[PDB]
C-alpha cells in the first residue's frame, strides 16, 4: 500500500518483501536475527547494499535501537556525526545519520542544497523513554515539508521549498560511516519506504501495528525472557527498585543512585540495581514468555534462587510479599499469571497473583505500596485495589503495578 | 539458610575427588543444583547441572565422562564426583541451588566477592 521497499528477515536474511525485488546484500558483519533485527557495527563488513529498481512524495519508516552514551566519551558523542544509512546518486538523494543523541534527515538536491530535519531526546533525563530501547521512526517528504514521527507523533516539522528534485534512484548503503568509536552500533528493524506521503493516521496505526506481540517485551523493548536475569523497574515509581530486607522475608524499596561525576550535558539514575530476579515457567518450547503465561518469579539470594510469594488469608487491601526459598507451602501462593491491560503500546506488564489456573479468583496485583511500622516505608506488596484499576480506560500507564524487567545489556553501561 | 561447598583437595592427575554441595535451612526437593569453577584469574565457567528430579544432567563438555554430578534429598546434600582429574581442572568450585538448570551457566554470581567455595588443585610430582 504505497511501499516501494519492504526489506524483512527470510532464511536468515534480508529480503525486499514489496513485490519490486529489490536486490538485498547482506554482509558477514551484519547481525541478524528472526525477530526481523539487524545490528550495524563499527567493522568494514558491517553493511547492507540494496539496489532499487529504476522502473519505480516519499516517506522511510524503521525502528532504531540506539547505545547509550559513555560515560567516558560524551564529547565524540556530541560532537561526531556518522551516517548509518545512505542513499546517493550523482551527489543526490538522502541520508539518515546520527549525533549523539540526535537523529537527522537530510536531502540534497541537484544542485547540491541541503536541508534537514531532526529529532533530539533528552540525555538528562533519570529515567528515558528513548535510550538504548527500540522506538519507531517515520519520515515523511513532499513538496514543502519533511516531518519526523516517533512512535506515531509528530515532532518536526522543517520547511523546504528550497529544495526541489532530489534522486532516491540510486543504491541504499546501511553502514556506520564518520569518526565512530569502535564500540559504536546501531539497531535496526523493519526498514520500509513508501511512495506517498504518510498521514499522521497512517504512521500511528502502522506503530500500533508493529508493536503488537504475543509476548510481552523487557524494558528496552526485545522481547520477554525465561531464565534470563532482569532488574526490575516500576513505572509508578521510576526511581525506586527492589531490595530483600537485611533478616526480614520481604523486599523493601530504595532510591536509586545516579550519575555520580563531573558532565554538564548528561544525567541518569542506575538500572542495574536491586535484586537480580528472574522468570521461571510453570509448565503444562521456546523461552519467550508469552501473555497469559503461568510464570514463578524469582531472585537470587547468594547462591541460592528464592521466590516471590504471597500470603493466601491476609485482611486488608494490600498486604507485603513474601520472599523465601523455593518450597511448597499451603499457607502461600507461589503462582503469577503475568498480564498486559494496557491497549496502547508499551514495554510494562503486570503480575497477577490467582489461586489456581482455572479458577476466575483474582488476590491481587504487584506493586508498591507505603505500610507503617510501630514509620513510614515503601516495601514490594501485593493490593487488591489495583484489580479495578486496570479496568479503566484509557489505561493508566503511572500505575505502580506497572513493571518492566532490566537484563544487562550492551547498549548501556553505568 | 546456608549452601556450602566442601570436598576439595590437592592430587595428582588421573585421581580422584568428590565435592559436596550441602544445604541448611532448606531442602533440595525442590532445587536444581548447579557447579561452577574459576581459576585465576579466567573466565568463571559452569561445570554441571543437575535437575530437581535428578534424572537429567549437563556437563561442560570438558569434563564430560570424567565428573559425575549427583543429588541425594534426604541428607540435602549434592556431589560432584570428579574422577580422572587433570591441571586444567584447578579451580574453586562453587554451588548454587536454582529452579531449574536451563540458563545456569550464563547466570552471574558473585562467588568472587561473597563465594566461599572449595579449592581443587591437580599436579604431578614429575
Amino acid at each position: 500500500n504505497n511501499i516501494i521497499l519492504n526489506l524483512r528477515y527470510k532464511d536468515n536474511n534480508l529480503i525486499d518483501l514489496s513485490g519490486y525485488g529489490a536486490k538485498v546484500e547482506v554482509y558477514d558483519g551484519v547481525e541478524l536475527n528472526d525477530k526481523n533485527q539487524f545490528k550495524l557495527t563499527s567493522s568494514a563488513n558491517s553493511k547492507i547494499r540494496v539496489t532499487q529498481n529504476q522502473n519505480i512524495d516519499f516517506s522511510v519508516s524503521f525502528w532504531i535501537r540506539i547505545p547509550k552514551y559513555k560515560n567516558d566519551g560524551i564529547q565524540n558523542y556530541i560532537h561526531n556525526e556518522y551516517t548509518i544509512i545512505n542513499c546517493m546518486k550523482n551527489n543526490s538523494g538522502w541520508k539518515i545519520s546520527i549525533r549523539g543523541n540526535r537523529i537527522i534527515w537530510t536531502l540534497i538536491d541537484i544542485n547540491g542544497k541541503t536541508k534537514s530535519v531532526f529529532f533530539e531526546y533528552n540525555i538528562r533525563e533519570d529515567i528515558s523513554e528513548y535510550i538504548n530501547r527500540w522506538f519507531f521512526v517515520t519520515i515523511t517528504n513532499n513538496l514543502n515539508n519533511a516531518k519526523i514521527y516517533i512512535n506515531g507523533k509528530l515532532e518536526s516539522n522543517t520547511d523546504i521549498k528550497d529544495i526541489r528534485e532530489v534522486i532516491a534512484n540510486g543504491e541504499i548503503i546501511f553502514k556506520l560511516d564518520g569518526d565512530i568509536d569502535r564500540t559504536q552500533f546501531i539497531w535496526m528493524k523493519y526498514f520500509s519506504i513508501f511512495n506517498t506521503e504518510l498521514s499522521q493516521s497512517n504512521i500511528e496505526e502502522r506503530y500500533k501495528i508493529q508493536s503488537y506481540s504475543e509476548y510481552l517485551k523487557d524494558f528496552w523493548g526485545n522481547p520477554l525472557m525465561y531464565n534470563k536475569e532482569y532488574y526490575m523497574f516500576n513505572a509508578g515509581n521510576k526511581n525506586s527498585y527492589i531490595k530483600l530486607k537485611k533478616d526480614s522475608p520481604v523486599g523493601e524499596i530504595l532510591t536509586r543512585s545516579k550519575y555520580n561525576q563531573n558532565s554538564k550535558y548528561i544525567n541518569y539514575r542506575d538500572l542495574y540495581i536491586g535484586e537480580k530476579f528472574i522468570i521461571r515457567r510453570k509448565s503444562n518450547n521456546d523461552d519467550i514468555v508469552r501473555k497469559e503465561d503461568y510464570i514463578y518469579l524469582d531472585f537470587f539470594n547468594l547462591n541460592q534462587e528464592w521466590r516471590v510469594y504471597t500470603y493466601k488469608y491476609f485482611k486488608k487491601e494490600e498486604e507485603k510479599l513474601f520472599l523465601a526459598p523455593i518450597s511448597d507451602s499451603d499457607e502461600f501462593y507461589n503462582t503469577i499469571q503475568i498480564k498486559e491491560y494496557d491497549e496502547q503500546p508499551t514495554y510494562s506488564c503486570q503480575l497477577l497473583f490467582k489461586k489456581d489456573e482455572e479458577s476466575t479468583d483474582e488476590i491481587g496485583l504487584i506493586g508498591i505500596h507505603r505500610f507503617y511500622e510501630s514509620e513510614y516505608k515503601d516495601y514490594f506488596c501485593i493490593s487488591k485495589w489495583y484489580l479495578k484499576e486496570v479496568k479503566r480506560k484509557p489505561y493508566n500507564l503511572k500505575l505502580g503495578c506497572n513493571w518492566q524487567f532490566i537484563p544487562k545489556d550492551e547498549g548501556w553501561t553505568e | 539458610v546456608q549452601l556450602v561447598e566442601s570436598g576439595g583437595g590437592l592430587v595428582q592427575p588421573g585421581e580422584s575427588l568428590r565435592l559436596s554441595c550441602g544445604a541448611s535451612g532448606m531442602s533440595l526437593d525442590y532445587y536444581a543444583i548447579a557447579w561452577y569453577r574459576q581459576a585465576p584469574g579466567k573466565e568463571r565457567e559452569g561445570v554441571s547441572c543437575i535437575s530437581v528430579s535428578g534424572s537429567s544432567a549437563q556437563y561442560l563438555d570438558s569434563v564430560r565422562g570424567r565428573f559425575i554430578i549427583s543429588k541425594d534429598n534426604t541428607k540435602s546434600t549434592a556431589y560432584l564426583q570428579m574422577n580422572s582429574l587433570k591441571p586444567e581442572d584447578t579451580a574453586v568450585y562453587y554451588c548454587a541451588a536454582l529452579a531449574d538448570c536451563a540458563g545456569y551457566a550464563s547466570l552471574t554470581f558473585d562467588f568472587d566477592s561473597w563465594g566461599q567455595g572449595t579449592q581443587v588443585a591437580v599436579s604431578s610430582a614429575h
